[PDB]
């Protein structure tokens, strides 16, 4: 399964 | 920065004049992410230009690779021309099997 | 050093074109399974591959929603990105994911991956040791203290071990024959009698698999590069590849030249010349 930017920005 | 896509024009399968093909214009380390690739059989452009891919390499590097159905023969010269951010203008790379 | 499952991903912020293309593609060795073109009629997670196709609407659904989640998440990196370079509004950019894991044979990774590129330059990436991060340009430098006190390392590290290394061994488990699938090169030199009293010598290297490969010259002995030339690994479009690399010779050396091709299809490195 792929990776999410877990709402953790820059 | 803004790099020069590398353009490869060759065939996916060892040509053989009567015997079709693909051809593959397989352009990489380019960036920015736009480029415009047209595959072109005696000037002309190719109609059911079969484009694939859209991705990047490990040094972020861009590449795509288009491919159209063909056939060769000794006449019929084939090339694939590339207009992209980082040029000043559109490089066309023709086929050249004997390599 | 043996398999991996690598996730790609492309935020291209595009001024007055609207909302950014964003675009993730899934990857295990040089196999392209999933993808998820933004600019699409049914917007769902897309089986670019036959053997994933097994997976079942749980999946597809469950990575979807994963995937324009991201979107969202991104879209604010982009407009972050501006402020953090005063650039203007009106000025198209890209931010890339790249995230992996690329695991051994008997299953444990190798190891795991987490970076970033704002355009082309390297932005941010999680380190080696999987707990650290990297700051590029001063602009990272924001993000890893952000990041840091977060502890957004440990919400990753725990993917790129667990679901990653977990879904690896599945997405193989379940379409090996379609995967695994390794091939050699058929390597062979050339010589092109050009005029300029210089010949030069071609190493192909064909028809194999993994694309992954190394491929050199050496005169007498000697490494050279400053000379050599090679062509991007290009695909050969049937799970095959191609590549060369040429070298300038004198003509009248040719003997003293010899090619080098190093393949895991290959028992022992593939010396060769003309």
């Amino acid at each position: 399964r792929g990776p999410g930017r877990a709402f953790v920005t820059i | 920065m803004q790099k020069t896509p590398q353009i490869q024009v060759y065939s996916r399968h060892p040509p053989e004049n009567g015997k079709p093909n693909i051809l593959n214009c397989y352009v990489t380390q380019f960036h920015p992410p736009h480029i415009e690739i047209q595959m072109l059989k005696n000037g002309k452009k190719i109609p059911k230009v079969e484009m694939s891919d859209m991705s990047f390499s490990k040094d972020w590097s861009f590449y795509i690779l288009a491919h159209t159905e063909f056939t060769p023969t000794e006449t019929d010269t084939y090339a694939c021309r590339v207009k992209h951010a980082s040029m000043a203008e559109p490089k066309t790379v023709y086929w050249d099997r004997d390599m | 050093m043996s398999h991996s499952l690598r996730y790609f991903v492309t935020a291209v912020s595009r001024p007055g074109f609207g909302e950014p293309r964003y675009m993730e593609v899934g990857y295990v060795d040089n196999t392209e399974f999933v993808r998820f073109d933004s600019d699409a009629e049914n917007p769902r997670y897309e089986p670019r591959a036959r053997w994933i196709e097994q997976e079942g609407p749980e999946y597809w659904e469950r990575e979807t929603r994963r995937a324009n989640g991201n979107e969202q998440s991104f879209r604010v990196d982009l407009r972050t990105a501006l402020r953090y370079y005063n650039q203007s509004a009106g000025g198209s950019h890209t931010l890339q994911w790249m995230a992996g894991c690329d695991v051994e044979s008997d299953g444990r990774l190798l190891r795991g991956y987490w970076q970033f590129a704002y355009d082309g330059c390297d932005y941010i990436a999680l380190n080696e040791d999987l707990k650290t991060w990297t700051a590029a340009d001063m602009a990272a430098q924001i993000t890893r203290r952000k990041w840091e006190q977060a502890g957004a390392a440990e919400r990753d590290r725990a993917y790129l071990e667990g679901e990653c290394v977990e879904w690896l061994r599945r997405y193989l488990k379940n379409g090996n024959a379609t995967l695994l699938a390794t091939d050699p090169p058929k390597a062979h030199v050339t010589h092109h009698r050009r005029p300029e009293g210089d010949v030069t010598l071609r190493c192909w290297a064909l028809g194999f698999y993994p694309a992954e490969i190394t491929l050199t010259w050496q005169l007498n002995g000697e490494e050279l590069t400053q000379e050599m030339e090679l062509v991007e690994t290009r695909p050969a479009g049937d799970g095959t590849f191609q590549k060369w690399a040429s070298v300038v010779v004198p003509l009248g050396k040719q003997q003293k030249y010899t090619c080098h091709v190093e393949h895991e299809g290959l028992p022992e490195p593939l010396t060769l010349r003309w």
